[PDB]
């Protein structure tokens, strides 16, 4: 969060070098934990309102496990996306928000 | 005269039916509601018969 | 549906019914065997009911094999 | 035991009647057919594409007893038929309310969650299950037929351009009733909100009751109209109910234009039929000072009121702050004279015999009314002899008719 | 115009979706007090229409046997009947008195539930539940009469530390009082405005009923409601309505409106203690007031409403011409010279026709010469129908 709030909308490379480090060097068992989700918003806090700079965050992202990837991707495109108002990436989030499951997997 | 006779029969079961209470309607409504007021007994929101 | 697309973005005249045939007291009038087979009924075939057959050929008899009881 | 804690603040409903409700769609700007007007309209229009797109995807995936329609016949079985028409007493929890059925007996009800909660305040016409007397809606009352007494259906035909002689006393009622409406940026440029009040005294006749009417012509308010004899009441606090019904109307008809006619018949005039006297008039004359200005804050709410005696009204009443604007209007000189006859005149066929300049000196004491009524009575004489062209004997004879005898 | 086309297009397309939205979710009926269907809860709905049997309303009578384990209870169920039934198992006995309001079942009518008392709907709308929009940076030249009003009807409410350590006892009453227009309701409208407790709004007027004793019934019933919270404020406004002096005139004259002022009276000051209730009440007529009512412990302070002096007359010129596009040289202390006993009424419609003038000649700027004509206008020619000469030998 505050690596994040330093270098916010600034695409910094080392702080998003070092955020997916962490991010992939945990466990899935340690991504349980919420404190993880923070991880991501920093990395999204990177690249605030930047916009299209996020699909090499977002392949990087992929290798992630699951459900912490949705969340993860969820939360860095729409810091990407921040202050916009793209309708498409809002398609998007609603194609996500639609389909619910009967908590764990519904976090994004 | 086999008409009368039932007519007459039915009759009996018919008379047992509860009477109908007499309202006066306030206004009509949306979806075949009607206001009206029973005569000692206030106000209602009623349906409207198919016929 | 998909995304909404944003502002970017022939009966027969007839039947032929095996032995025994299921045949109604309407179909009697109207039932007929075909005039090539080797069995010709004794009684009309609109009578109804058990009909012995003349066999006009003598070759193998093909039969039906009867079937068992449930 | 604990009683138990409602949630909303307040006992009262919310004040906001009659909106767009869901269709309360972004005011777009600029109004003119440009680009940007364009993009936002699209802008509008793909939201409310993911809108239709969620919904149908939600509903679809929704379960068969839980659709829309489903609901609402769900909703219809759980009122049930017939549904009660009861008075809402209390509110004693969001879910919970004390009603009173039409047979005056009290019940300690459950609202039920489809009942509109904001509609709901003390005294309230409720509707109720049959049954268990739960809350199960709210019925719209019904225009009361005072309601309708007061409110003006259909405009006057009476006109400006039908008044003569009036000019500044249309332009002082415009500057308070009428400019306000239709061009509020002087005032609000000015810094200053409109006269308030408006009261139009002077001898009978003169058009004070003409000028309301030619305001109620062209006003976009609705226009409420009262004689003020029609405040007294024949029961003690009728009077001060009526005025507070009357402003709670107008109040709830805002733009409103409130037209007090006759106000000082109030007080000139004795009726036995008021049970309490001077005593009650002056009640009922509190009363009026409240709605006029008081503790309630008012609307868009303006009051014009008319009287042939004004030193006969309490000061109090037509203080500033409660009548801005005392206007005046004096008995017609020759050059209103000549408008008035002329006006009066202009859809009669008169005969070459008959001058206006000779009826303009018909009384020195001459208004608008009398020669209204001049000009009335010689065509009810020409009717009456078979005629459409009014010879100058039918005026000479209406002279003799409405102003003597 | 080369965007019309695609203009109507799109706002065609709109309206249809807008009503096909509409088809899915909701928005419809609200004649029958429909909430939006987004707020259903129906299975609890069916749930609480099942679990949650009706409580008819009655009144507890008697209480027999209450020191024995079988305490019977007298209920009066209103205008159903009278019966003789015990408490359920979930009241604790201690929780049902004589007197009050209970809401028992249908079937053995047991006291189910304690009830709040009985209050007229006319009377809970009495209470305020808007702030008005005046503040006391609004009223001007009643700095003294502001300071001596606040420190009776708020600053015990917001600061009670102050007066409880010191065996301080605040007053619990003010009479705002003088000629109209003075700014008794504008400053009873800024108490409310910055008054946190409950504040009720009582007009004279209201409280004159058709009835004989129902005057006197709003009364008790807005005095027991006042009652039912930690801090209260009443504003009696023209209490002259019904506070008018008691007389007899051989016929039975303003006997109804006398026994109503009586009821308020005994309220105020009589054997039970009032509570925490700060009364409030203004009257341009305040010479007519009964003396009981006029008298310390129901009318503790006497705030007087005189017409402004030459400062105060500037400081309302000020107000009132504060938003003003005025010119740059306005004389406000010569207007305020030229209307000497003027009310602050008068100050605000002398602003109000200024401006007008201004508006009238087609201008965005009201210069002196239009406060001049407005003063004319107003202080002298409207000077007939001024209130102020006949109503200061009353105040
Ligand atoms: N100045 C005028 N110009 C034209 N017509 C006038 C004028 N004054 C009066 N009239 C006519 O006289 C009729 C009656 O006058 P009106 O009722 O308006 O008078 P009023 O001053 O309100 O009287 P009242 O005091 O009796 O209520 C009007 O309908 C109108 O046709
Ligand atoms: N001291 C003042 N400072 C500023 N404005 C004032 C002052 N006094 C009166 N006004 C203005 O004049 C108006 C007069 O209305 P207000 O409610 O104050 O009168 P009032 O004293 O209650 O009169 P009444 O005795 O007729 O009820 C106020 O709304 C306000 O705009
Ligand atoms: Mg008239
Ligand atoms: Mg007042």
């Amino acid at each position: 969060l505050a690596c994040g709030m330093i270098a916010v909308g600034s695409c910094n490379g080392d702080v998003t070098s070092t955020i997916l480090q962490t991010i992939m060097e945990k466990s899935e068992t340690e991504l349980k934990d919420t404190y993880a989700r923070w991880l991501p918003l920093g990395l999204g806090l990177n690249h605030l309102g930047k916009g299209e700079a996020i699909e090499a965050i977002l392949a990087a992202l992929e290798v992630v496990s699951e459900p912490f990837r949705s969340f993860a991707n969820t939360l860095v495109d729409v810091c990407a996306y921040a202050g916009s108002g793209n309708v498409l990436k809002v398609q998007q989030l609603l194609h996500i928000c639609s389909e619910h499951f009967d908590a764990d997997m519904g976090a994004h | 005269l086999n008409a009368k006779v039932r007519l007459l029969r039915e009759e009996l079961q018919l008379l047992q039916e509860q009477g109908s209470y007499v309202g006066e309607v306030v206004r009509a409504m949306d979806k075949k509601k009607v206001l009206v007021k029973v005569h000692p007994e206030g106000k209602f929101v009623v349906d409207v018969d198919k016929n | 549906v998909s995304t909404a697309v944003l502002s970017i973005t022939p009966e027969p005249n007839f039947q032929l019914l095996d032995n025994p045939a299921r045949v109604m007291p309407a179909q009697l009038k109207v039932l007929t065997m075909p005039e090539t087979c080797r069995y010709q009924p004794f009684k009309p075939l609109s009578i109804g009911g058990i009909i012995i057959l003349k066999d006009t050929s003598e070759d193998i008899e093909e039969l039906v094999e009867p079937v068992a009881a449930h | 035991y604990e009683p138990p804690v409602p949630t909303r603040v307040g006992k009262k409903k919310k004040k906001t009647k009659g909106p767009d409700a869901a269709s309360k769609l972004p005011l777009v700007t600029p109004h003119t057919q440009c680009r940007l007007k364009l993009l936002k309209l699209e802008r509008i229009k793909d939201y409310l594409l993911m809108e239709e797109e969620f919904i149908r995807n939600q509903e679809q995936m929704k379960p068969l007893e839980e659709k829309q329609e489903e609901e609402r016949s769900k909703v219809d079985d759980l009122r049930g038929t017939p549904m009660s028409v009861g008075t809402l007493e209390e509110i004693i929890d969001d879910n919970h309310a004390i009603v009173s059925t039409s047979v005056g007996s009290e019940h300690y009800v459950s609202i039920l969650s489809f009942v509109d909660k904001d509609l709901l305040e003390p005294g309230c016409s409720v509707l109720l299950n049959h049954k268990v007397h739960a809350v199960i809606g709210v019925l719209m009352d019904d225009t009361d037929p005072l309601v309708t007494v007061m409110k003006v259906e259909k405009a006057p035909q009476e006109t400006y351009a039908d008044i003569g002689g009036l000019d500044n006393q249309i332009q002082e009622i415009k500057e308070s009733v009428e400019l306000p409406l239709t061009h509020p940026e002087y005032y609000e440029e000015m810094g200053i909100k409109p006269p308030k009040g408006v009261i139009l005294y002077g001898p009978p006749g003169t058009g004070k009751t003409l000028l309301a009417k030619a305001v109620a012509n062209q006003t976009s308010a609705t226009f409420l109209r009262v004689v003020g004899s029609e405040l007294i009441q024949k029961y003690l606090g009728d009077g001060p109910k009526l005025v507070r019904e009357l402003f709670r109307v107008a109040e709830e008809h805002a733009p409103s234009i409130v037209f007090i006619d006759e106000i000082d018949a109030i007080g000139t005039k004795r009726y036995d039929s008021n049970s309490g006297g001077e005593r009650e008039i002056q009640r009922t004359m509190l009363e009026l000072l409240n709605q006029l200005d008081g503790f309630d804050s008012r609307g868009d709410v303006k009051v014009i009121m008319a009287t042939n005696r004004i030193e006969t009204l309490d000061p109090a009443l037509i203080r500033p702050g409660r009548i801005d604007r005392k206007i005046e209007f004096p008995l017609p000189d020759e050059k209103t004279k000549k408008r008035i006859f002329q006006i009066h005149t202009s859809r009669m066929t008169l005969a070459d015999d008959v001058t206006l300049d000779d009826l303009i000196m018909a009384k020195d004491d001459l208004s608008g009314a009398d020669i209204k009524a001049i000009c009335t009575e010689a065509g009810l004489m020409a009717l009456r002899e078979r005629r459409m062209k009014v010879t100058n004997e039918d005026f000479k004879k209406s002279k003799e008719n409405v102003l003597y005898k | 115009s080369t965007y019309s086309r695609q203009i109507k297009q799109v706002e065609d397309d709109i309206q249809q979706l807008l009503k096909k939205i509409n088809e899915l979710t909701g928005i419809k009926e609200s004649d029958t007090g429909l909430a939006p269907p987004a707020l259903w809860d129906l299975a609890a709905d069916k749930q609480t229409l099942q679990s949650e049997q009706p409580l008819q309303v009655a009144r507890c009578t008697k209480i027999i046997n209450a020191d024995s384990e079988d305490p019977k209870y007298i209920i009066n169920v209103k205008q159903f009947a009278k019966f003789v039934v015990d408490l359920s198992d979930q009241v604790a006995p201690t929780d049902i008195e004589e007197g009050m309001r209970v809401g028992v079942d249908r079937n053995k009518y047991q006291i189910h539930i304690p009830l709040p008392p009985k209050i007229d709907p006319t009377v809970t709308m009495m209470q305020v539940e808007e702030k008005p929009d005046v503040t006391y940076s609004d009223v001007g030249g009643c700095k003294e009469q502001i300071e001596k009003l606040r420190e009776v009807v708020e600053t015990p409410l917001l600061h009670p530390e102050r007066f409880v350590n010191l065996g301080i006892e605040p007053p619990k009453g003010v009479l705002l009082f003088g000629p109209p227009g003075t700014g008794k309701t504008l400053c009873a409208r800024a108490v409310a405005n910055r008054t946190d407790a409950c504040f009720i709004r009582v007009i004279g007027s209201e409280l004159v009923q058709k009835y004989v004793g129902e005057g006197a019934r709003m009364v008790r019933e807005l005095f027991e409601m006042a009652r039912t919270k930690k801090a209260c404020l009443i504003f009696f406004d023209e209490i002259d309505a019904i506070g008018g002096a008691r007389f007899d005139d051989g016929a039975g004259g303003d006997n109804e409106v006398q026994r109503t002022m009586l009821e308020l009276i005994n309220q105020l000051d009589g054997f039970d203690p009032r509570g925490n209730i700060k009364v409030l009440m203004a009257t341009n007529r305040p010479d007519t007031l009964d003396p009981a009512l006029m008298r310390p412990g129901r009318l503790d302070r006497k705030i007087e409403f005189s017409l402004p002096d030459l400062e105060g007359r500037t400081h309302i010129f000020k107000i009132h011409a504060r938003s003003m596009s005025v010119e740059r040289d306005i004389r406000f202390e010569l207007l305020a010279r030229l209307c000497p006993n003027s009310t602050g009424a008068e100050i605000r419609s002398v602003c109000t026709e200024a401006g007008m003038f201004a508006i009238r000649a087609r201008r965005k700027i009201a210069t002196e010469k239009d406060f001049l004509e407005a003063v004319n206008k107003v202080i002298k020619s409207y000077a007939k129908f001024s209130a102020t000469p006949r109503y200061m030998t009353y105040n």
